[PDB]
């Protein structure tokens, strides 16, 4: 899955 | 002669994919009688060639400002990686050599916790959330606020403080109308951190 | 030649009545060849005379430490009054004056609140209590904390940090073994400020 902030990739795995 | 600086990347830079990392080798005390600096990078002893030269930037004080930007990957500067920057001008004896690299450590997972406004500063036109982030290794984060998808600009944070186990600590404070907190909006602490999982969390807040 | 740097008093010194409050000139890089320091102590302009030389210390480096130390009253320090030493060598072409005093402004009451640790922070060995401090100026302060008479040792405090209502806040955590908050043990959190009512506060939770 992958996080975001204020609609902006930061990371995956 | 000329002093040096060797600048990480911002924590931000770094945990973000989406962003572009570099770290910055500033040389300060350049005279006008010998501009001219010769770098050399080098990334674990090993020589790189993607430096780029910044404008020369005249500071008014008999002195140039010479600043060499080099980009790094994310994985490289995360997995602990030192960067070299070595500097050579006329008016130096010797070749000047700086080293950085993230701080050494086993990383440490941040524990995130939210505190609402205590019920004694309810007599204020304003109140405080609290962000604790604590146990974390290394020292380099970023804290941040949102409601409603839109960033909270209205807030200060602690920097990081070192713990009685060897990890960090700080407190994020976010300052809110009082009627905002009593109509029961959602507010959100952001954090980022190396040692999260996609280095990213977010616990929320409300009445 | 020689530098000269000037401290001032503890926060605690100046705000607890029983302590002695004290400004400190300390004079660095002095010479083998000219130990030999005049100290000129003025409080708001006016000379005085009550200050007391330090023992002097070799620094290994070849050069001395000489340090003057002059008493300062609580009331006079806390109502804003500046402090000049000046220190007069013989590796000087002139002398070295130095001054300091309290940060300029009005003082703010700080106001103090105990928070609990969090609801999902409760699946571990130790508990984390907090004590904010906003709305404080100056940022001199000292924040402590204890339990049934006795004091906590197992706490650290952020440095003050500046806020956009040009005063300053600050968070103490108390870390603690989780039977004891369970136990409903009481911990209290002392503030020690010029602008508190007799420069003194304390709030608790259990
Ligand atoms: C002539 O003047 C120049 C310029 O000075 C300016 O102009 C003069 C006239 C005055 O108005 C000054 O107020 C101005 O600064 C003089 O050059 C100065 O020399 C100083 C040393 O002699 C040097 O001090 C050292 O600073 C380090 C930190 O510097 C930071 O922060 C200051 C402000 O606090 C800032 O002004 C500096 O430029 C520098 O800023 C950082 O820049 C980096 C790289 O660009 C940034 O990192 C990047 O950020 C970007 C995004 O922007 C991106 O994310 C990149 O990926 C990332 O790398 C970073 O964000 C900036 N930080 C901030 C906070 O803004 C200290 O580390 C260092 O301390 C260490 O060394 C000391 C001993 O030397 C020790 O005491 C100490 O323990 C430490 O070990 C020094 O204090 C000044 O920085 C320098 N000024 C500039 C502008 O370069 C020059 O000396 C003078 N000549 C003569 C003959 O008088
Ligand atoms: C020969 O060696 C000497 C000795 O140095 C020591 O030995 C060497 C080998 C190393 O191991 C050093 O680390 C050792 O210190 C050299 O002398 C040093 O020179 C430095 C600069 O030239 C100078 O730096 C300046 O320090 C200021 C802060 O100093 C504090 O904190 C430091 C670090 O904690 C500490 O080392 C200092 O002693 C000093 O500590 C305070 O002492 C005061 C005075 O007593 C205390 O206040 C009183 O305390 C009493 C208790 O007895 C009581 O509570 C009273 O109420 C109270 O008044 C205070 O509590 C102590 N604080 C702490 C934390 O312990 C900086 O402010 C200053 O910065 C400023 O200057 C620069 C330009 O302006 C800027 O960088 C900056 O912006 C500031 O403006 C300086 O950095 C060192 O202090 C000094 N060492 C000592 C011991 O004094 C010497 O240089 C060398 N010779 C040569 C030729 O180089």
């Amino acid at each position: 899955d992958c996080a975001w902030h204020l609609g902006e990739l930061v990371w995956c795995t | 002669g000329p002093s040096v600086f060797l600048f990480p990347p911002k924590p931000k830079d770094t945990l973000m994919i989406s962003r572009t990392p570099e770290v910055t080798c500033v040389v300060v005390d350049v005279s006008h009688e010998d501009p001219e600096v010769k770098f050399n990078w080098y990334v674990d002893g090993v020589e790189v060639h993607n430096a780029k030269t910044k404008p020369r930037e005249e500071q008014y004080n008999s002195t140039y400002r010479v600043v060499s930007v080099l980009t790094v990957l994310h994985q490289d500067w995360l997995n602990g990686k030192e960067y070299k920057c070595k500097v050579s001008n006329k008016a130096l004896p010797a070749p000047i050599e700086k080293t950085i690299s993230k701080a050494k450590g086993q990383p440490r997972e941040p524990q995130v916790s939210t505190l609402p406004p205590s019920r004694e500063e309810m007599t204020k036109n304003q109140v405080s959330l609290m962000c604790l982030v604590y146990g974390f290794y290394p020292s380099d984060i970023a804290v941040e606020w949102e409601s409603n998808g839109q960033p909270e600009n209205n807030y200060k944070t602690t920097p990081p403080v070192l713990d009685s186990d060897g990890s960090f600590f700080l407190y994020s404070v976010l300052t809110v109308d009082k009627s905002r907190w009593q109509q029961g909006n959602v507010f959100s602490c952001s954090v980022m951190h190396e040692a999260l999982h996609n280095h990213y969390t977010q616990k929320s807040l409300s009445l």
